[PDB]
C-alpha cells in the first residue's frame, strides 16, 4: 500500500522523487500559495489560470492543492483531470467537460470530513491550454460561468497569450516566476542534503544559473553529476566545471576563439571555424546566450556597438526559436556581428 | 449558498440598478421595456463590461423571479447548429409562453461563435417571427456576425467600465465584506483593470487572501502589487531613467535586480515602458516609429517564449537606439 | 409590462410596389410586370436592407390577389432546402393543379438563395424547365455568384443598389408624417450618416431614437448610435502625423471598448476599398495590416501591436 | 431517505422508457404518499410527470422526502438489468450525491447494485394541469399510436379536431394529406377498447409530430390513453398506472 | 560495410571515451533514469549508443528485435499504418513516417504501452509537430515508473523547451579525423583493402565532415572502384545529389537571369521529387555558393543572410519550392 | 489432406463465430486426433484456441495433417449458407492453395461448394495453459454474459475479485460503479444452472470489458462456462464442445492491459 508507494518513489527519477505533496513543499512561488491556503479554510476558490515558464511548478502546485483539500481517497472522485495528450475539441470540451460539470459532488466519507475539509465544489484542470483552439476554449466560457457552483476550473498554460482574453479575464491569473539561484538555492540544497550530494561552494547556486529558471533542469543536472560523482567513487566534491560540462555550456577558451574570429577574421576564417564548431556537438541556443552574455557584459565595446549586437542576437534567438538549420543562423549571426 | 461562490460570481448583479458604468444604455433599456417597444437588441463589447449581467437582470425585470423558464438562452457551450436553430428556435418563436402570457425572449449569448449557415438561417427567423418574441444577440467582436444579421438588431456598444463606476463598486464589496482599502491602492487597482470588474473582484479576493490577518489592517500598494505580480511605477520609471541615461551595463544590472527582486516579468515592465512613454513629447516621429516596432517585435518574440535575458538585453538597445536620433 | 407594439420595419413595411422607395427602374419593371402578368422567373439580387424580399412580396402579392395562400410557396433559409426537399416538395408544388387567371402563375418565392446547396441548385434546373408554364421562380439572394450559371441563365437578373440620400430622407419624412414625431434637419443628417444607404437599419435606428428620447436630435442620435466605425478607421488611417493616429486610436477606438481584431478587419476593409491614395502604397498598408493581423489571431493582440502597424504604414507613406 | 421497492424491475424500466429520449434531466422527488419526477425538453414544449403512490412499491418507507436530480441517459443505460422480473430497490440517503439501484433474483444468488451520480437541478415543479378542458376523450393507446404513426410521415405536425361526436386526426404535406377519423362508441365486449369522448367546446389543436411520436411511448404502461385538450393550455396525455400515472403535457402550435 | 563492423556494448565503443565513460555512469544505476536526449551531429554514432547503453542496462537480447505493424483510425477513415521495432526489453517509434498524425500515434501508442521499466526510442524527434510534442509533454512525467524516453535527434532547435527540460541532455560531438583515421583503418585490415599510403583514410575524413556513416560508405563505394586496392591517387566518390547541388552553384555564378532561374526550378522539382529534403538542399546549396571564390564578402555576407532568412521562411512554410525559388532568386539578385 | 464432414454446418458456425471480430486470422491444422485452431488478437491480449476431436465429426479422414491459414472475416462471409441443418465438408490437399467448404442438403438437389483463398503463417502454435490456477470456476454461460453485459457499460475495466465461496465482478467509472455478486450453489432441479467454485488462493484480476464482450460468444456453444483465474497467466474462459472446447486466454491488464 502506502510502503510500496514509498519504494517506487525511491526507485524514481529525482524529478518525481521530490515532487511537492504539499503546499509548502513549493519554495518560491510563495504569492500563489499563500492565496491557496487561505481558501483551503474558506471555501470560495475561483477559477483559476497559472501562466509562467516551464519548469516552475504550476501543476505541482495544483497537485497539491487538490490533495489538500480532498485527501488521498477524494483525489480520484472529484478532480477532472484533461491534459494534452487528449482530444480536446469542441465536441470534448461539449459532451464530456460539461457532463462533468453538470453533474453532483461526490458523496464524502467519514473519513474524509473528519481530517480534510472537503469544499462542496469540485476540480476540473486543463493542463497545456495553450494546445486548445480558441473555439473550443469559448465552449468553456459558460460552461465555467453557470456550473461554477458545483465545479472550479484550474487552466495551466505557458504562454498566457494562447488563452483567448474572456478566458483569461474569468480566471485568477497566478504568474509563476521564474526558479533562479535567490529563490530556489534552499530547496537545490534539500534536494543535496537529502541525497548526500557532496558538492563545492559554489555548485548549486551555478546549476540553478544555468538553469535559467527551472528548477526541474536544476535537478536533473543536480541528479546527473551525482550520478557521474558515484560512479567514480573518488570520495571528491562535485565542481562547476564538471556541471557545465554536461550542462551543455560551451568552455570559456571555445568562446574567447569564436570572440577573437569574430573581431579579427575575414568571411572564410569565420566560416572555416564556424564549420569546425559545428563538428562538435552544441546547442545554438547556449551559444547565443554564451555570446550575449560576453558582449553586453564586457565593457570594453561601444554603446553604439551593443544596441547591435544586442538586435543581432534577439534577431537569431527569434530566428532559432523556429525549428531552423543550426549552422547557417550561428554563421549568420557571426558574420552580421563581424562587419560591426 | 452565496458564500461559496467566488467573488466574481457572487457579485453578479441581478436587478438593473447594480450593473454599473452604462448608464446610456441601461436608461435606453428601462425605457424600451417600459413604453413597450422592445427591439431586437446586439449588445456588442468587451469581455468584464456586464453585457450577461444587463441581459439577465433585464429578464428577471421583465418576466420576474420565473426567468429561467420563459426565456430561451443559448450559448457557444451548447451546440448551435442550422437545424439546431431550425427545430429549437424556430419552435420557441411559433409557440407561446406555459406559464404566463407575454413576448419571449431569446438570449444568444457568445453569439460571435455561430456558424454563417446557422446566422443565415436565423436571420429570416428574426424577421418572421418579431409579434411575439424578441432576439438578443452578445458579442465581442462584430466581425463574426453576417452584416444581414448586424443590420436587423440595434446595436448597443458597452463601453469600458469608468473610474466612478468601477470605485462605487469596489466600496459596494468594501462594504459587503469585512474590508478596508488604502486610496492610493485602490487607484493602482483600477489602473491595472482596464474596466474589467472580472480583474478587479478577483484580485481583490486574492489581496484579501494575501493579508494573512483577522482583516483588522489594510490594504495598500505593496499587496496589491505583491499578488498581482505588476510592477510598480517606482520601478518602471527607475528602470526607464537607467536606460535612458546610465550606461549600457549599469542599466542591464538595473533591470537585472529589478526584475529579480520582486519577480517581475518581462512583458510587463515592456507594457509599462510603452504606456510611460507614450506621453512623452518627442521629435520627428522617426523615434516613435522605431520604438514602437522594435518593442512590438520583441514582445511577440516573447509570446512564444526564449531567452529572457536576450530579450532583455534587447528591449534596452531598441530604447537606446531609439532614442539616440532624438539629438 | 404585458406585451410589445410592432416595430416600424415590420408596421411600415410597403405592401405595394409604389410605396417602395427603392430602384425606380426595377421598381416600374415590376410594377408592369404585375399589371400585365407573365412573370418570368427572376433573381435579385444586392445588399441587406434595400428591399429585395419585400419587393418580392409585393409582387406576388399584387399578382395573386386572393390566391395568394394557395399560390405561392415561401421557402426561406430558416427551412430545410436541400436536395430532398427540391425533390419531393417544390416538385409536388410546381405539378399542383391550380384554376388561375389567364395572366397569372404560381409563385415559388426562394428567400437566401445563396445558401441553397449545389445538389438542390442542379435539381431546381429541370424543375423549373419542365413547368415554366404554371410555375415560376423568384431567388431574392445578396451574393449573385453563390447562385449557379445555369440557373442564373434560364432567369432575369435584378441587381438592386444602394439607396441614396434623397430616397431614405422622404421615407423617414413619410414616417414622422405617419407617426408625428419631433425632429430637426441635423438629427435625419445623422440618422441618414449612420445608415449608410441602409432603409432598414435607418428605420430601426429612428425608432430607437424615438423610444429612448422623444426627440431626433443629432446629439441624441450620436449618443445612442455610434458613428460609421469605418469612418473613424478611415480618419485614423489617413492621418498626416504619427501622434494625430495614435490620439484618434487611443480615445475614439480604444477608450470607448472597440476590439483590437474588430479594429484591424475594419482597417483592412478601409483600405481595400480605399481610394485616396496609389496602389502600391494601399498593398504596402494592406500588407502591414496583415503581418499585424497574423500576431493578432495568435493571441498577441493588444494596442502597441497596433501602434506598431499605423508606425509601419507612417513609414511606408514616409516616402 | 429514499426507499422504493418495486416487486417487478420491469415497471419502472417501462415508466424511464416514457421519459427516454424526450427529456435529458428528470427531477425525482420521494415523500410520504409516493414518488413524483417531473422532466421538461429543451424547447420546453414537453412536460413529463410522473405519480406512483405507496400501494405501487412492494414496500415503500420515507421519513423524510429527498429530491434528486439525474441525467436520464445515464438511468436509461442502467435501466436493461431488471431481467424485467427481478426486484428492483430504490435508496438513498437524505442529502445523496448518488443513487442506488438494487436489483436482486429471489434467491440470494445475484445481487446487482448500481450507484447512479446525481446532478443538482433547481427544484421547480410545475403545476400547470387545468381544472376543465374544453374536451376530453381515451381510446386505447395502441390505436393513439397508429393513428400518431400514420400521419407522423406526411407532416411534421399532425391536427387534432374536436367536433360533437367526432375526433378528427388530420396532417397534411408534401406528399399529400391524410386523415384518421373516429367515433365515440362503447363496446360491451370489452370496453378497454370503447372510445369515449365528452366535449364541453370544439376544440381545433396542432401539435409538432415529433413530439406524439414520444408520447405515444405510454402504450407499454397502459391499455387505454387519456387526452384532454384546451384552447388555454398545453394538452394532457396521461397513461394511467396501478396507483400513479404517467403524464405528457405538450403545448400546442402557435 | 556500415553495417558489418558496428559496436554492441559500451565497452566496444572506439571514440569519445568521456562519452562512453558519461554513459556507464548513467547505465551504473538503471532504474532511477531519467528521460534521455541524444542530440548532435548527424552520423555521429548515437543511435548506436543508445542501443549500447540499453545494452548495460538489459541483456544482450536487445539487439534481436522484430518489426511489427499497428493501425490507427483518426477523425475520419483514413486509416494510419505505422511500422513499429519492438524487442523484449525496449520499442522504437519514428513519428517521421507520416503528416500531421504524430500526435495520435505517440498518445495513443505511448499510453497503451505505459528490468522493471520498457524503454522507448523516439527517432528523429525534430520531425515530431509541435503539438504532439505538447501530447507527450504530460505524457513523459504522468508515467515515469514504466516508460522512460530515449529520443534520439540531430538539433535540439525544433524542440519545445518544456521537452528539454523534461530530459536529460546528452551532446555527442562527432569524431576527430584521427579517430575516423583509426576506425577505417581497422576496417581495412578487416575488410582486407590494399592501400598505398595510410595518408588517404584521413582525406576521406577531411571529406566527411565527422560523419562516420558517410565515411565508411564512401570508402567502401571507393573501394569498390579501385577493385579493393585504393592507390595514392584515389578519386573521392560524391553523392549524386551533391554533384547537382555544385552544377546548380555553377549555374548560378556563371548566369543571372529569369530564363537561368526556370532551369533553376526545374533542378530544384527534380532533386525534392527523388526523396531529397529542402533543409538539407538549401544548407549544402548556401554552404557550396560560399565557396565561390568569384564572390566578395559583401556578397556572401548578403547570401548567408538570405539563406537564414528563407530557412526561417521554409521551417515556417510547407510548400519548400517556394522559399527554395525566392531564395535562388534573392541570390540571383545580389549576385 | 484434409477431409471432414460436421452433420450440422450449424456446429462451425457458431465455432467461427466465437473467433470473429476479436481476431483477424486464424491458423488451422488438422491431424490424426483432430483439427485444432489458433488466433491472437493484434495486441497480443487474446488468444482463441480450438480443438474438435475425430467424434465430432460424422466423417473424418486424416493420413497426412494439414497446416492452412485464413483471414476469418473471409471464412465468416462464406459461413452463412450452412442453412444451419446443411451438411458441412472441409477439403484440402496437402499442400492446399485454398480450403474448400461443401454444403450439400440430404437429397442430391443442392450443393453450395467455395474455393477460398488461404493465407501464408508462420506456424507458432502457443502453449500457454497452466497446470493449476489460483481459482477455478463454471456457471451457466448466459449468466456470465449478463455480467459482462451489465458492467460493461459503466467502464472499459471490469475486475473479477475471488475470495472464498464468493465470486465478485465489480466495475467503476465515469456515471458510478456496479458490482455484481455470486456465490457456489448446487442446483439438484437442474445442475446446468449451478455455480461451481474451487479456490486455491484468492484471486483479483482486472481484464479490458471489450475483450470479455468478445469472449461471453461461446455461450452459443455450451450451456456452461469454466473460468480459470492465475496471477501467474493469462485467465482461461472455456466452453466445451461434444469432444471439444473453445479456449479463450485473456492477459490481465496490468494496470492498463486489456
Ligand atoms: N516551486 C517548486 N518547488 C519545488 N520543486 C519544484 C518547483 N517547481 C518545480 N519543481 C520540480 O520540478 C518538477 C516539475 O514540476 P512541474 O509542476 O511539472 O513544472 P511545470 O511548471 O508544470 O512545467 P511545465 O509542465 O513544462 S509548464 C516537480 O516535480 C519538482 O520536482
Ligand atoms: N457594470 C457592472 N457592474 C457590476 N458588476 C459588473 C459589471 N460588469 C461586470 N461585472 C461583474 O463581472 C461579472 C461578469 O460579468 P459578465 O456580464 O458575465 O461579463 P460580460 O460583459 O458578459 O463579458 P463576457 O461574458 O466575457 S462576453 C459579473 O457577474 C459582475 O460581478
Ligand atoms: N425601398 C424601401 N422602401 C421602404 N421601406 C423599405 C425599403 N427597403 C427596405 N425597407 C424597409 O426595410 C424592411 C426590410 O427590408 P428587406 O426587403 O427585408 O431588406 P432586403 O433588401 O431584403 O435585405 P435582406 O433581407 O437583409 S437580404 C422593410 O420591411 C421596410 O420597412
Ligand atoms: N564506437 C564506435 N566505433 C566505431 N564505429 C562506430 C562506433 N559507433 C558508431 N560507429 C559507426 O560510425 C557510423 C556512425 O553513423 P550512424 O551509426 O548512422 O550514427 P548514429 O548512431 O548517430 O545514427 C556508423 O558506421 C556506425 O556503425
Ligand atoms: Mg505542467
Ligand atoms: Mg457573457
Ligand atoms: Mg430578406
Amino acid at each position: 500500500s502506502k510502503l510500496a508507494a514509498e519504494q517506487s518513489l525511491a526507485q524514481q527519477p529525482w524529478v518525481e522523487k521530490y515532487r511537492p505533496k504539499n503546499l509548502d513543499e513549493v519554495t518560491a512561488q510563495d504569492h500563489a500559495v499563500t492565496v491557496l491556503k487561505k481558501t483551503l479554510k474558506s471555501a470560495n476558490l475561483p477559477h483559476m489560470l497559472f501562466y509562467g515558464p516551464p519548469g516552475t511548478g504550476k501543476t505541482s502546485t495544483i497537485l497539491a492543492l487538490t490533495k489538500e483539500l480532498y485527501g488521498p481517497d477524494l483525489m480520484k472522485s472529484r478532480i477532472l483531470e484533461l491534459n494534452a495528450s487528449d482530444e480536446r475539441g469542441i465536441s470534448i470540451v461539449r459532451e464530456k467537460v460539461k457532463n462533468f460539470a453538470r453533474l453532483t459532488v461526490s458523496k464524502p466519507s467519514k473519513h474524509d470530513l473528519e481530517n480534510y475539509p472537503c469544499p462542496p465544489y469540485k476540480i476540473i484542470i486543463l493542463d497545456e491550454a495553450d494546445s486548445m483552439t480558441a473555439d473550443a476554449q469559448s465552449a468553456l466560457r459558460r460552461t465555467m460561468e453557470t456550473y461554477s457552483g458545483v465545479t472550479r476550473f484550474c487552466l495551466i498554460c505557458n504562454y498566457v497569450t494562447r488563452i483567448i482574453d474572456p478566458l483569461a479575464s474569468r480566471c485568477s491569473k497566478f504568474r509563476f516566476k521564474a526558479l533562479d539561484a535567490s529563490n530556489a538555492i534552499d530547496r537545490l540544497r534539500f534536494i543535496s542534503e537529502q541525497e548526500n550530494v557532496k558538492c563545492d561552494d559554489g555548485v548549486l547556486e551555478r546549476i540553478l544559473d544555468i538553469s535559467a529558471g527551472d528548477l526541474r533542469r536544476g535537478i536533473t543536472l543536480l541528479q546527473s553529476a551525482s550520478k557521474g560523482a558515484q560512479y567514480l567513487g573518488d570520495g571528491k566534491n562535485i565542481t562547476s566545471t564538471q556541471v557545465e560540462e554536461l550542462a551543455g555550456v560551451v568552455p570559456h577558451d571555445i568562446l574567447i576563439e569564436i570572440v577573437e574570429k569574430v573581431k579579427s577574421g575575414d568571411f572564410d576564417e569565420i566560416k572555416k571555424y564556424v564549420n569546425t564548431f559545428m563538428k562538435s556537438g552544441w546547442s545554438a541556443a547556449s551559444v547565443v546566450n554564451q555570446l550575449h552574455e560576453y558582449y553586453i557584459t564586457n565593457d570594453n565595446f561601444d554603446t553604439n556597438f551593443k544596441n547591435q549586437i544586442s538586435w543581432l542576437l534577439f534577431t537569431t534567438d527569434s530566428r532559432l526559436n523556429n525549428g531552423t538549420n543550426e549552422h547557417i543562423q550561428l554563421l549568420n549571426l557571426l558574420v552580421k556581428i563581424s562587419q560591426l | 449558498s452565496k458564500e461559496n461562490l467566488p467573488w466574481v460570481e457572487k457579485y453578479r448583479p441581478e436587478t438593473l440598478d447594480e450593473v454599473y458604468g452604462q448608464n446610456e444604455v441601461i436608461t435606453t433599456v428601462r425605457k424600451f421595456v417600459d413604453e413597450g417597444k422592445l427591439p431586437h437588441l446586439l449588445f456588442y463589447g468587451p469581455p468584464g463590461t456586464g453585457k450577461t449581467s444587463t441581459i439577465v437582470a433585464l429578464a428577471r425585470e421583465i418576466y420576474g423571479k420565473n426567468y429561467s423558464n420563459m426565456v430561451l438562452e443559448l450559448n457557444a457551450s451548447d451546440d448551435r447548429g442550422i437545424d439546431v436553430v431550425r427545430n429549437q428556435i424556430k419552435d420557441f418563436a411559433s409557440t407561446r409562453q406555459i406559464f404566463s402570457k407575454g413576448f419571449k425572449l431569446i438570449i444568444l449569448d457568445e453569439a460571435d461563435a455561430m456558424t454563417n449557415a446557422a446566422q443565415n438561417a436565423l436571420r429570416r427567423v428574426i424577421e418572421r417571427y418579431t409579434k411575439n418574441t424578441r432576439f438578443c444577440v452578445l458579442a465581442n467582436y462584430a466581425h463574426k456576425l453576417t452584416p444581414a444579421l448586424l443590420s436587423r438588431c440595434t446595436r448597443f456598444r458597452f463601453q469600458p467600465l469608468p473610474q466612478e463606476a468601477i470605485e462605487r463598486r469596489i466600496a459596494n464589496v468594501l462594504v459587503h465584506e469585512k474590508l478596508k482599502l488604502s486610496p492610493n491602492a485602490e487607484k493602482a487597482l483600477i489602473e491595472l483593470s482596464n474596466g474589467d470588474m472580472r480583474r478587479v473582484l478577483n484580485v481583490l479576493q486574492s489581496c484579501k487572501a494575501t493579508l494573512d490577518n483577522p482583516d483588522e489592517d489594510e490594504i495598500s500598494d505593496d499587496v496589491i502589487y505583491e499578488c498581482c505580480g505588476a510592477p510598480r511605477p517606482s520601478d518602471l520609471k527607475a528602470v526607464l531613467k537607467s536606460i535612458l541615461e546610465d550606461d549600457w551595463g549599469t542599466a542591464h544590472y538595473t533591470l537585472n535586480k529589478v526584475r529579480s527582486a520582486k519577480g517581475l516579468a518581462l512583458i510587463d515592465l515592456i507594457e509599462g515602458i510603452v504606456k510611460i512613454l507614450e506621453d512623452y513629447e518627442l521629435q520627428n516621429e522617426e523615434t516613435r516609429v522605431h520604438l514602437l516596432t522594435k518593442l512590438a517585435d520583441i514582445e511577440y518574440s516573447i509570446s512564444k517564449g526564449g531567452n529572457d535575458q536576450i530579450q532583455g538585453s534587447a528591449v534596452i538597445g531598441a530604447i537606446k537606439a531609439s532614442f539616440e536620433n532624438e539629438t | 409590462t404585458l406585451s410589445l407594439q410592432l416595430p416600424w420595419v415590420e408596421k411600415y413595411r410597403p405592401q405595394v410596389l409604389s410605396d417602395i422607395v427603392g430602384n425606380k427602374e426595377t421598381i416600374d419593371r415590376l410594377q408592369q410586370i404585375a399589371k400585365d402578368g407573365n412573370m418570368p422567373h427572376m433573381i435579385i439580387s444586392g445588399m441587406p436592407g434595400i428591399g429585395k424580399t419585400t419587393s418580392v412580396h409585393c409582387l406576388a402579392h399584387e399578382l395573386l390577389g386572393r390566391s395568394y395562400a394557395d399560390g405561392v410557396l415561401e421557402l426561406n433559409a430558416s427551412d430545410d432546402r436541400g436536395i430532398d426537399v427540391v425533390r419531393n416538395q417544390i416538385k409536388h408544388f410546381a405539378q399542383k393543379k391550380l384554376h388561375l387567371p389567364p395572366g397569372k402563375h404560381k409563385i415559388v418565392i426562394l428567400d437566401e438563395a445563396d445558401s441553397m446547396t449545389a445538389g438542390a441548385q442542379q435539381a431546381l434546373r429541370r424543375t423549373m424547365e419542365l413547368y415554366s408554364n404554371s410555375t415560376r421562380f423568384a431567388f431574392a439572394c445578396n451574393q449573385s455568384n453563390k447562385i449557379i450559371e445555369p440557373l442564373q441563365s434560364r432567369c432575369a437578373i435584378l441587381r438592386y443598389s444602394k439607396l441614396s440620400d434623397e430616397d431614405v430622407l422622404k421615407r423617414l419624412l413619410q414616417i414622422i408624417k405617419l407617426e408625428d414625431v419631433k425632429y430637426t434637419n441635423d438629427g435625419l443628417e445623422a440618422i441618414i450618416f449612420t445608415a449608410e444607404g441602409d432603409m432598414r437599419q435607418a428605420i430601426n435606428n429612428l425608432q430607437s431614437t424615438v423610444a429612448g428620447h422623444g426627440l431626433v436630435n443629432a446629439d441624441n442620435v450620436f449618443k445612442i448610435v455610434d458613428s460609421p466605425h469605418p469612418l473613424i478607421v478611415k480618419k485614423m488611417l489617413l492621418a498626416s502625423n504619427l501622434e494625430d493616429s495614435i490620439q484618434i486610436l487611443r480615445t475614439d477606438l480604444w477608450k470607448k471598448g472597440y476590439s483590437s481584431i474588430d479594429i484591424v478587419t475594419t482597417s483592412f476593409r478601409v483600405t481595400k476599398n480605399l481610394a485616396q491614395v496609389k496602389e502600391s502604397v494601399r498593398l504596402e498598408m494592406i500588407k502591414e495590416i496583415g503581418l499585424t493581423h497574423m500576431r493578432i489571431l495568435e493571441g498577441v493582440g493588444t494596442y502597441l501591436q497596433l501602434a506598431s502597424m499605423l508606425a509601419k504604414i507612417h513609414k511606408l507613406n514616409n516616402k | 431517505m429514499l426507499e422504493a421497492k418495486f416487486e417487478e424491475a420491469s415497471l419502472f424500466k417501462r415508466i424511464i422508457d416514457g421519459f427516454k429520449d424526450c427529456v435529458q434531466l428528470v427531477n425525482f422527488q420521494c415523500k410520504e404518499d409516493g414518488i413524483i419526477a417531473q422532466a421538461v425538453d429543451d424547447s420546453r414544449v414537453l412536460l413529463v410527470s410522473l405519480e406512483i403512490g405507496v400501494e405501487a412499491f412492494q414496500e415503500y418507507r420515507c421519513d423524510h422526502p429527498v429530491t434528486l436530480g439525474m441525467d436520464l441517459t445515464s438511468l436509461s443505460k442502467i435501466l436493461r438489468c431488471g431481467n424485467n422480473t427481478d426486484t428492483l430497490t430504490l435508496i438513498a440517503d437524505n442529502t445523496p450525491d448518488s443513487i442506488i439501484l438494487l436489483f436482486e433474483d429471489t434467491k440470494k444468488d445475484r445481487i446487482a447494485e448500481y450507484s447512479l451520480k446525481l446532478m443538482d437541478i433547481d427544484a421547480d415543479f410545475l403545476k400547470i394541469e387545468e381544472l376543465q378542458y374544453d374536451s376530453t376523450l381515451s381510446l386505447p393507446s395502441s390505436e393513439f399510436s397508429k393513428i400518431v404513426r400514420d400521419l407522423s410521415q406526411l407532416s411534421d405536425s399532425i391536427n387534432i379536431m374536436i367536433t360533437k361526436e367526432t375526433i378528427k386526426f388530420v396532417a397534411d404535406g408534401d406528399i399529400g394529406s391524410g386523415s384518421v377519423i373516429i367515433k365515440p362508441f362503447v363496446d360491451m365486449e370489452h370496453p378497454e377498447t370503447s372510445i369515449k369522448l365528452e366535449m364541453d367546446q370544439p376544440v381545433d389543436l396542432t401539435f409538432g409530430a415529433k413530439y406524439l411520436l414520444d408520447i405515444i411511448k405510454g402504450s407499454s404502461l397502459s391499455d387505454r390513453v387519456g387526452i384532454r385538450l384546451s384552447s388555454e393550455a398545453p394538452a394532457l396525455f396521461q397513461f394511467d398506472l396501478k396507483s400513479g400515472f404517467l403524464q405528457f403535457f405538450l403545448a400546442p402550435k402557435f | 560495410w556500415v553495417d558489418k563492423y558496428r559496436p554492441k556494448s559500451l565497452n566496444a565503443l572506439s571514440h569519445n571515451e568521456e562519452l562512453t565513460n558519461f554513459l556507464k555512469s548513467l547505465s551504473d544505476q538503471p532504474r532511477d533514469l531519467p528521460h534521455l536526449l541524444l542530440y548532435g551531429p548527424n552520423g555521429t554514432g548515437k543511435k548506436t549508443r543508445c542501443m549500447a547503453l540499453l545494452e548495460s542496462i538489459f541483456g544482450p537480447g536487445v539487439y534481436r528485435l522484430k518489426i511489427d505493424v499497428r493501425q490507427f483510425v483518426t477523425a475520419s477513415n483514413r486509416k494510419l499504418e505505422l511500422n513499429v521495432v519492438s524487442s523484449p526489453y525496449h520499442l522504437e517509434i519514428t513519428p517521421s513516417d507520416m503528416g500531421n498524425n504524430d500526435r495520435i500515434v505517440i498518445q495513443e501508442l505511448l499510453k497503451e504501452v505505459a528490468h522493471r521499466y520498457k524503454c522507448v526510442i523516439i527517432n528523429e524527434a525534430n520531425s515530431l509537430t509541435k503539438d504532439a510534442q505538447a501530447a507527450l509533454r504530460r505524457t513523459m512525467e504522468k508515467y515515469s515508473k514504466n516508460i522512460r524516453l530515449i529520443m534520439v535527434c540531430d538539433s535540439m532547435s525544433p524542440i519545445i523547451a518544456p521537452i528539454k527540460s523534461r530530459c536529460l541532455l546528452i551532446r555527442c560531438p562527432a569524431p576527430s579525423d584521427s579517430e575516423i583515421s583509426t576506425i577505417l583503418s581497422d576496417v581495412v585490415t578487416n575488410e582486407r583493402i590494399q592501400l598505398e599510403t595510410k595518408d588517404i583514410l584521413k582525406r576521406i575524413a577531411q571529406a566527411s565532415n565527422g560523419n562516420l556513416r558517410v565515411s565508411l560508405l564512401m570508402l567502401e563505394s571507393m573501394a569498390l572502384n579501385n577493385e579493393l586496392a585504393l592507390k595514392s591517387s584515389s578519386p573521392i566518390i560524391k553523392p549524386d545529389w551533391i554533384i547537382v547541388i555544385h552544377k546548380l552553384t555553377r549555374k548560378i555564378v556563371k548566369e543571372r537571369s529569369v530564363n537561368s532561374l526556370i532551369e533553376c526550378r526545374a533542378v530544384l522539382y527534380d532533386l525534392l521529387a527523388h526523396c531529397i529534403p529542402a533543409n538539407i538542399i538549401l544548407k549544402e546549396l548556401t554552404f557550396s555558393l560560399l565557396d565561390v571564390e568569384t564572390l566578395n564578402t559583401t556578397n556572401k555576407s548578403s547570401i548567408i543572410e538570405y539563406s537564414s532568412v528563407f530557412d526561417e521562411r521554409l521551417s515556417l512554410g510547407n510548400k519548400a519550392i517556394f522559399h527554395l525559388e525566392g531564395f535562388i532568386a534573392k541570390v540571383m539578385c545580389c549576385l
